[PDB]
């Protein structure tokens, strides 16, 4: 669950 | 387009409505109608046109993996099933193709053309980064150029942030954030990632000391998220 | 059709998928075209049609209600702010609308009319009942009518449930649930859906004895839906 | 939040 925004 | 005839603002204002509602396929297409108009986007309106499309891809890209592993699984002992499965793969694969391209399309005229401040000009090319990303994601003759047209894209933003904006702007720290994932696992340089998000969150924390109290409540999301992705790489 | 040139089975094998990706519009165009092959469903393939489109139209109705409570604000001192309101809560009314009336000529075409076996028969009776109470919802000169075609749809599988099925049936009791609600804030008629709910918990209460332990998973599911609704209500 | 099914 790496983020991007 | 179909969106030719509704005024300007009336598109504006029907995209926050659609946000308000969750109908984001309607809120990129008003906002699709609104940079259609030829007149630049506010900062709160390119935040609308982000956020819509970015909520569209997003279902599509979920899909789009659910999808790919059941394929995957189909190929592992497994029994034959039939082309049912790669068939609905590909159909979501082109619907998503075919809004990155539409995003990327709305990119090219003429949002990026027309942006002189730097934080349009970041903005709107980490979108392209962005969009090439996922092109990128579902490619296999193809992967290699979409992923050096995604770090050209992100390369640029990345070098008018440094110049033009403070290490806490929000923009160029989300900027880097999607830049070092896109290191991460498309680029197959983690290690560059890593240090793309750690010299980011540690520059913008120096910075800190500047900014009044809850003037920041994105760049703080931002700095968090940065911390998050460090902790799971390392 | 756009799905008439697929196998029916692929059809079925390609909604399981979209239920599987959470693509619900998919997986409702997909029952459509195995619907429009002109055999009758089974089971599974009944449940795999109404989960389709109970997600669809039940996106429209929240998006709907989002917006008519936006519209009902809008004419209380409130600012006028044109008709970009009332034009997006009637376009989504009537996308709305479009699909209840896709499913209600479904059922018409020519699902119930087909149907002989109790199982089959109440469950399409009900999905009419259904589909009209949510044209109902957005009614403002048909109400009556439309109100009056929805009871008489539940009205009907209530008679058929109540004679060839046994009370725990999850039909039975999930017809009677909607019937219920159909009857508090549609037909104005609140102590109707209390009896209603009432009745159908205690007599399902009284026949679990018959039951095979963990093969009533989803009647015992609506029995704490009728018991929620009651503790709502009272 | 009455339920329906
Ligand atoms: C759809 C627009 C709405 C919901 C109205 O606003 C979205 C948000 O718009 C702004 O936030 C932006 C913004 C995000 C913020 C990190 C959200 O912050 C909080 C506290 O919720 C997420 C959005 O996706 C958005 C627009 C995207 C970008 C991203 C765009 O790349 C092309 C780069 C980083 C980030 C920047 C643009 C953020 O400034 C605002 O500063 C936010 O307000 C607060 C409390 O910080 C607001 O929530
Ligand atoms: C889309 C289909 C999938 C997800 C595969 O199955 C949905 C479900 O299909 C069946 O459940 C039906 C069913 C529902 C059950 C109450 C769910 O039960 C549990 C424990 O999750 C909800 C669904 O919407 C569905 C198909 C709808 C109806 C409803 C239809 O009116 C026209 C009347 C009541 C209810 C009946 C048909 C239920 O039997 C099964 O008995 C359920 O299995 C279990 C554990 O009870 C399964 O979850
Ligand atoms: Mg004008
Ligand atoms: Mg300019
Ligand atoms: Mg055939
Ligand atoms: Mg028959």
């Amino acid at each position: 669950e790496r983020h991007t925004c | 387009g179909a969106m030719g005839s509704m005024e300007r603002a009336s598109l504006i204002q029907k995209a926050k409505l659609a946000e308000q509602a969750e109908r984001y396929e309607d809120m990129a297409a008003f906002m699709k109608g609104a940079v259609e108009k030829g007149e630049e986007l506010s900062c709160e309106e390119r935040n609308l046109l982000s956020v819509a499309y970015k909520n569209v891809v997003g279902g599509q890209r979920a899909a789009w993996r659910v999808l790919s592993s059941i394929e995957q699984k189909s190929n592992e002992g497994s029994e034959e099933k039939g082309p049912e499965v790669r068939e609905y793969r590909e159909k979501v694969e082109t619907e998503l193709q075919g809004v990155c391209d539409t995003v990327l399309g709305l990119l090219d005229s003429h949002l990026i053309k027309e942006a002189g401040d730097a934080e349009s000009r970041v903005f709107y090319l980490k979108m392209k980064g962005d969009y090439y990303r996922y092109l990128a994601e579902v490619a296999t003759d193809d992967k290699k150029r979409i992923i050096d047209s995604a770090r050209s894209a992100y390369q640029e933003a990345m070098d008018i942030s440094k110049k033009e904006m403070p290490p806490t702007n929000p923009i160029r720290l989300g900027l880097a954030l999607n830049f070092s994932v896109f290191h991460y696992e498309i680029a197959n340089s983690p290690e560059e990632a890593i240090s793309l998000a750690k010299t980011t969150f540690d520059e913008a924390m120096a910075d800190l000391h500047t900014l009044s109290e809850d003037s920041y409540k994105d760049s703080t999301l931002i700095m968090q998220l940065l911390r998050d992705n460090l902790t799971l790489w390392t």
